[PDB]
């Protein structure tokens, strides 16, 4: 209706419609799966190429040695949030010489995103972040939706056609905890492959894998590096 | 219509509509009940797990404003978290500038003034979350204050914020909070929360409790898991 | 041209600052006030009626002093008058400090008009809904100026503002002679208030101030009673 | 802080297998006078870290409020993470170095030691910001008098016991009393181990 | 100056000199160093008079505002906190030591010493000012526990009296105040009432 | 005509500010009534104390706020804005004391309050505080004083007054009462205030439904009468 | 609500015997305190019983001035229950015709009219009393 223009206007039913639209902004992007085992937090994302002869868009970004993200939403807000998280991680390293906890960084992201959803002047951060990191309490896989609310999830999946990945992760949640790096990556790849249509297949040119573990720093695998993980995946029925 | 697009425009009959809309928004969320023992304050919020992929503790609605102050926000979680941050900031500033724990009454008044300051400007919108503050101190007893989006905040013996506020109050008025201790009151809180639950409209929920009083040396901490189950056992004993 | 009767920073097709005219109407819709300038001094009178006998007539004074030789009576919105009077006092004292001489009526009136105009140039600030009427005795010549929300100031010899100002102006030009004295000016001002005054004119309902060479002073209920009895 | 008014004596600490122990006097000497003699110069920050410092007690007292709120915020989140002894040390180094850069540094030579995940930490950030890790540290004069002694015990045997640590400081502060003009015969001892951080005192000498 | 406070059971007694010298000249011989900061709290002014006075009013407005807002009588520690923050922030420019004593229904009667430099500590007795370096020995040998109101006054009267004679910046008359649950009594010792030797 | 009532700084065609009147009307949203009666040597105000819930804490609901030991206020209307204005009034009184020494007279105190409200109404930045601020307090050389000063920015001297839903009826009752000159004594003032409230509300006025505050020349300190004193005054009123 | 009726049944004849003794007064104080408690306790039945009993004792003893004072005092009592006052006025108007002396009857009628003035529940009793006064 007429309560659909600003984030500072309350609908009669009790909803800030602009926040709902910012949340919808996530589904316009590629599907991303983030999951964590006991010692590893691997997140697999699908990369979309604007043209056949254009490099596939970066989807898994680097924040710090122990904090990785997947961006499913606006490129502008995704990059801004990535830069802010990079600055927060660098500040924590400089002042504390200790890896900034993933939970605290996620809370800071939520606090920073809340302000745009409460004061006129800028639109809500229309990017859904899947934060994966390793800290003293083990792997963490958070999702920071544009509504300024983040959920600590075992294996979340945002973006277009992400419902299939979420259903597969719900089905196979049990095995995730007691799984190695290879099995965790394979389950994440299966979750992503479920999202794709029948024709498309998980090729080495459109899959990005990020892993943070007990003694392994964040690694972003693109192109051939994904090949060792991709090979051996069961052919889709 | 017409007078309800901004929070700074008084309605013709004299009511700031955006504040009422925020009150409705908080009314659209799950229940959270705070019951004051004879020797403490107990918080209980039904935390609905929107999906099975959550980590059994994600987006918890029980926030520690300070060492002795517990907050039981219910409504828009982002606004609740922002309010928790502001409350922590106010508590820290009060302790730094005065040296002693900010009284629950004064912290509640300052946070309520902050909340009300966001329903007076056109460039900002009222907070969509109602919160209750609880604390215990031998010097000043146990206090339980609830501040809604309107900014009003007076003390309560026991309050419920959320969908089934009226249902919670119906079975909370049937509890003697004047004399009971914070040991059986936790079981009572669990039972009352379990009574106020659709269970056919809401798929599932993860009860989370909290308390602050003499039994906790005056500090507010998550109810121990050993005794939290006992409250869950009592709630299950209650058929509803 | 209903489309341009909203903003004060936009020009109507005919070239009328609509909000200023509306503020002037709001001023003319207020309490009556009449002032007459005599060769010896000036007189300022306003009707001070409270809605009930439960109001302390002495708590709020419509006629207030700005300095030892400047006065103020209004017709319109009193809360705006309070800020106007505060600004007038600040301006007079600033002039005194900078020049160590009591601010002449003309300069204080001009600065008050500038203050008024300061609010009629930006959106989001409502024009002062009160038209002030300033007394004065500087350089041995009585003064009377009226400052309006539009910022314009004149040198009224004698005029009545607020409700029933047409009747007051018509009464003036009839009972006003340019060679009167302070007592006759007071009598004429009281009569002018009377012709636009509803109900009995009690000592607590009409507030007057003489502003002659001796300075501006608010007549106490006793002197007002004596004057009204003399006229009555 | 450009002219200290109330200062502090030396602060001593020697790390042993299973924890670390620190001790300090309780004599707030404005100039040469014993202005106060019941002040505590060693207070705990968390369950697994404790600190004590010399210099302006007022400046240090300001640090007490900062750390308390800075430390208290740690557990309010209730995430499990707590500032490690290095974590507090790193904050301290930037805390004073940032303050010194503006010509208003804290004239408070701190020492922070604690026990975290099976390893002991004993750092010292001077009134200006210098900081290092040593098995045994003494502030102010203790570096002149007690610090040389601690190398001898550590050089021949880098492993010490709680009783060996207890008297070692006593033989350290005792010599402090004899050859110092600002010491006092009432000091606390801070012991940090797996069981936690405990503060007791005072103690005298013959 | 010579401002001293000592807390007894159920209350506290505080006193100060009445000498304020501008260099080598005594500008005021009837000064009051017992500043009432609230109904049942006082602060003793030592050091720069302007700094002592101004900080006195500043603390009053903050505490008075706080007391009204909480509709509960202020805690003495509340007075201690405000002085420490005000002095420490302005220490490089503010030269003044405030000894604040009062009684509260929270913990009783307390005395907090804030010497030049923003040092906050609570002690049973505390002596400040230039004269404090003269009665230090004599006050130490006279301090005890369990003093009653009459006993406390005799301690305070002599303690300040000893320093006044031995010090040249403190002199004039004796000011004292008794603060407890019942109320505050302000007594001034002049002439013969001050003990001599 | 009706299109000018969406901004507070826009003048109506006939010379009116509609938002200020709207806030005045909003004053009544609380559904309460408050009355102040200025006696010969006392000032007494009584306001309704509605607690429509057994779980509320009756001690934390009182609407009588003490701005200062010598000055008093009773907020009627919106609760949050009333409390904000009470805090601002406390700040104003404290600043007046700190800057000029002598306690700020009640008239000045909420004249400053009303000037704040007016500056709010002129510059369109904040919704006007929809809460009437009734002030009492003994002033040296001027006896008891009760001043009501409201959102739009109007403060006047009152022998008796009231703000709330039932304001016209209460003021008419006071006018009927204030006119028969008689000994305005503490007991008489409290009795007249309670009687006016009872007749306007048409209620038996149980002791837990009213809250009273009195300032007197003999004791120039705001005192909130307890339940026992209110009950004794009510029993005296009945007989 | 506490239903002190059982207590009133036993306490009524005991005080009635003392009243018929002639001393009265103390009986007046006792019944007044009992009425205060009953009215504060919402004891309509017992409040009416006590009011009627006390008015009857006053009338029977011939304490005419005392009867008037007590009638006014019980009629103007705080939050006096309407039904009890109605029954008391009914008893008074049933006794009015019994009393024959012109001055005492006139005074009692005056007090009864004053108590019932401006009351809807005793409106018809007021009409009857007005008719009696007009006839006298």
């Amino acid at each position: 209706n007429q309560y659909d223009n600003d984030v500072t206007v309350w609908s009669p039913q009790g909803r800030i419609h602009q926040i709902e639209y910012a949340m919808e902004a996530v589904k316009q992007g590629s599907a991303t799966v983030g999951l964590k085992s006991k010692t590893h937090a691997v997140l697999v994302a699908l990369k979309r190429a604007q043209s056949e002869l254009a490099a596939h868009q970066k989807k898994i970004l680097h924040v710090d040695n122990h904090i990785g993200i997947s961006i499913a939403g606006l490129t502008a807000d995704a990059r801004l949030l990535c830069n802010f998280m990079r600055q927060e991680c660098l500040d924590s390293r400089f002042v504390f010489d200790r890896p900034l906890p993933v939970s605290r960084l996620v809370s800071l992201i939520g606090s920073k995103t809340q302000i745009p959803t409460q004061r006129y002047g800028r639109r809500p951060y229309g990017v859904g972040l899947l934060i994966a990191g390793y800290d003293d309490m083990g792997p963490h896989i958070f999702q920071t939706c544009p509504s300024a609310n983040y959920f600590d999830c075992r294996a979340m999946s945002i973006g277009a056609r992400s419902q299939s990945a979420r259903t597969y992760l719900e089905r196979h949640m049990s095995e995730f905890m007691e799984c190695n790096l290879n099995e965790l990556v394979k389950h994440g790849l299966r979750a992503l492959r479920e999202t794709l249509p029948a024709e498309q297949d998980l090729t080495t040119k459109n899959v990005s894998i990020g892993i943070v573990g007990k003694d392994l720093e964040f690694t972003i695998y693109d192109d051939d590096d994904v090949s060792p993980f991709l090979e051996g995946l069961e052919e889709r029925p | 219509t017409g007078y309800d697009l901004s929070a700074s425009t008084f309605s013709p009959d004299g009511r700031v509509f955006q504040v009422e809309y925020a009150m409705k928004a908080v009314e659209n969320s799950s229940t959270a009940i705070g019951i004051r023992c004879k020797d403490g304050v107990v918080f209980g919020v039904e935390k609905l797990v929107l999906s099975k992929l959550y980590e059994e503790g994600s987006n918890k609605r029980l926030f520690n404003v300070d060492r002795h102050v517990g907050m039981a926000v219910a409504g828009l979680l982002a606004d609740a978290r922002s309010l928790a941050d502001i409350a922590r900031e106010e508590a820290s500033n009060f302790r730094s500038n005065f040296g002693y724990n900010i009284p629950l009454k004064h912290l509640a008044d300052r946070v309520a003034m902050y909340v009300h300051a966001y329903t007076l400007y056109s460039a900002v919108r009222p907070f969509g979350c109602s919160f209750m503050l609880g604390s215990y101190s031998v010097n000043d007893g146990a206090q339980l204050y609830m501040i809604d989006p309107s900014g009003v905040s007076y003390g309560y013996w026991g309050c419920a914020i959320g969908k089934a506020r009226q249902a919670a109050k119906t079975e909370i008025e049937k509890l003697q909070m004047k004399e009971m201790t914070c040991r059986d009151i936790v079981k009572e809180v669990a039972k009352i929360i379990y009574i106020v639950h659709d269970e056919v409209k809401d798929k599932a929920f993860e009860l989370e409790l909290s308390w602050v009083g003499e039994l906790t040396n005056g500090r507010h901490e998550i109810v121990p898991k050993d005794i939290r189950e006992e409250a869950e056992k009592y709630a299950k004993e209650s058929l509803k | 041209e209903r489309g341009y009767s909203f903003s004060l920073t936009t020009f109507s097709p005919s070239g009328k600052l609509v909000q200023i005219e509306y503020a002037l109407a709001a001023v003319a819709g207020g309490a009556p006030s009449v002032g007459i300038k005599a060769a010896n001094g000036v007189v300022l009178a306003t009707e001070k009626k409270q809605k009930s006998i439960l109001y302390d007539e002495r708590s709020v004074h419509k006629v207030e002093p700005i300095t030892k030789h400047i006065g103020l009576v209004y017709s319109g919105m009193g809360p705006d008058y309070r800020v106007l009077v505060h600004r007038a006092r600040k301006l007079a004292q600033q002039y005194y400090l900078v020049y160590q001489e009591p601010i002449p009526t003309a300069q204080l009136v001009q600065r008050v008009a500038s203050v008024m105009q300061e609010y009629t140039q930006s959106g989001g600030v409502r024009p002062f809904g009160v038209s002030l009427l300033i007394c004065g005795w500087n350089e041995g010549r009585p003064y009377l100026f009226q400052s309006d929300p539009s910022g314009a100031y004149f040198a009224w010899k004698a005029t009545a503002m607020g409700k029933n100002y047409v009747n007051g102006k018509t009464f003036l030009e009839k009972r006003y002679n340019e060679d009167l004295e302070l007592e006759d000016a007071i009598h004429t001002a009281i009569l002018t208030l009377k012709e636009s005054f509803e109900g009995q004119m009690t000592e607590d309902n009409i507030e007057v101030g003489i502003c002659n060479e001796a300075g501006f002073r608010r007549l106490t209920p006793t002197e007002v009673k004596d004057y009204l009895a003399a006229i009555a | 802080t450009q002219n200290p008014m109330v200062t502090g004596t030396s602060v001593l600490g020697v790390k042993f297998e299973g924890g670390v122990v620190i001790a300090a006097d309780m004599l707030g000497s404005y100039g040469s006078l014993a202005r106060f003699r019941n002040i505590s110069r060693i207070m705990r920050v968390n369950n697994s870290t404790m600190l004590g410092a010399s210099g302006d007690y007022a400046d240090f007292q300001y640090l007490k409020q900062v750390l308390g709120q800075m430390v208290i915020d740690e557990e309010l989140l209730g995430d499990g993470h707590s500032y490690s002894p290095r974590a507090i040390h790193s904050w301290l180094t930037r805390a004073m170095y940032s303050r010194r850069s503006k010509m208003n540094p804290l004239w408070n030579t701190m020492v922070i030691g604690g026990y975290a995940d099976g390893e002991s930490f004993l750092g010292y950030v001077d009134m200006l910001g210098v900081a290092y890790e040593a098995p045994s540290l003494a502030t102010g004069y203790g570096a002149y008098l007690a610090q040389p002694l601690l190398r001898e015990v550590l050089e021949k045997q880098p492993v010490l016991s709680q009783t060996e640590a207890r008297d070692l400081v006593e033989r350290c502060m005792r010599v402090l009393y004899y050859r110092d003009a600002r010491s006092y015969n009432r000091f606390q001892i801070a012991t940090v181990t797996e069981k936690g951080v405990e503060i007791e005192g005072p103690l005298s000498t013959e | 100056t010579t401002i001293m406070a000592v807390q007894f059971d159920g209350g506290v007694v505080l006193g100060a000199d009445s000498r304020t010298t501008t260099g080598s000249y005594i500008a005021n011989r009837v000064t009051d160093k017992l500043t009432p900061i609230h109904d049942r709290i006082f602060c003793c002014r030592s050091g720069s008079a302007a700094d002592t006075q101004a900080v006195a009013d500043a603390v009053t407005y903050q505490l008075g505002f706080h007391s009204i807002e909480l509709n509960e009588p202020p805690l003495v520690h509340t007075a201690a906190s405000l002085f420490k923050e005000m002095c420490y922030r302005y220490r490089e420019d503010l030269m003044a030591g405030i000894i604040i004593a009062g009684w509260d229904p929270q913990e009783g009667g307390q005395v907090y010493s804030v010497p030049m430099g923003g040092m906050m500590v609570r002690q049973s007795f505390a002596i400040g000012g230039s004269g404090s370096s003269y009665i230090y020995g004599y006050v130490d040998a006279t301090y005890r526990e369990g003093m009653t109101k009459e006993e406390c006054l005799q301690f305070t009267a002599n303690a300040l009296a000893l320093a006044m004679e031995r010090d040249g910046s403190s002199g004039g008359v004796i000011r004292l105040a008794a603060i407890a649950e019942s109320g505050v009594e302000r007594q001034v010792l002049l002439g013969d009432q001050i003990p001599k030797f | 005509s009706a299109g000018f009532d969406r901004h507070i700084t826009i003048f109506s065609p006939e010379g009116r500010l509609y938002q200020v009147e709207y806030a005045f009307k909003a004053i009544n949203q609380g559904g309460l009534t408050s009355v102040a009666v200025r006696g010969k040597d006392c000032a007494v105000i009584v306001t309704q104390k509605k607690v429509p819930d057994k779980l509320l804490d009756s001690s934390t609901v009182t609407h009588l706020f003490k701005i200062t030991e010598n000055i008093g206020c009773v907020m009627t209307g919106m609760t949050a804005d009333s409390r904000s204005q009470v805090q601002r009034a406390r700040y104003e009184a404290a600043n007046w004391k700190y800057k000029y020494g002598y306690e700020i007279p009640v008239d000045m105190l909420c004249k400053r309050i009303a000037d704040i409200s007016q500056v709010y109404t002129q510059n369109a930045e904040m919704r006007p505080l929809g809460c009437c601020m009734i002030l009492i307090g003994i002033d040296e050389e001027q006896g008891p004083q009760v001043y009501k000063c409201d959102p739009a920015g109007y403060y006047c001297g009152f022998k008796a007054t009231a703000a709330g839903v039932k304001q016209t009826e209460s003021t008419s009752f006071l006018e009927k009462k204030v006119k028969k000159k008689f000994d305005w004594t503490f007991e008489q003032t409290v009795e007249t205030a309670i009687t006016c409230l009872s007749t306007v509300l048409s209620i038996d006025f149980k002791p837990s439904e009213i809250e009273v505050g009195v300032v007197t020349v003999e004791n120039p300190k705001f005192r909130i009468l307890t339940e026992a004193e209110i009950d004794a005054h009510l029993v005296a009123l009945a007989e | 609500e506490v239903d002190y009726s059982a207590t009133v049944d036993q306490r009524l004849p005991e005080c009635a015997k003392l009243a018929k003794e002639g001393r009265l007064q103390e009986v007046i104080e006792t019944l007044l305190s009992l009425e205060k408690q009953t009215r504060t306790a919402s004891d309509m039945v017992s409040t009416s019983r006590i009011l009627v009993a006390v008015v009857k004792m006053c009338y029977e003893a011939k304490e005419w001035d005392l009867l008037n004072e007590n009638i006014m005092l019980l009629s103007k009592r705080r939050s006096q229950l309407k039904q009890a006052v109605a029954k008391m006025v009914q008893q008074c108007c049933t006794y009015v015709e019994e009393i024959t002396d012109l001055p005492i009857k006139l005074r009692l009628i005056d007090t009864l009219r004053m108590v019932t003035e401006g009351k809807i529940y005793v409106e018809i009793e007021r009409a009857r009393l007005t008719k009696t006064l007009a006839t006298i």
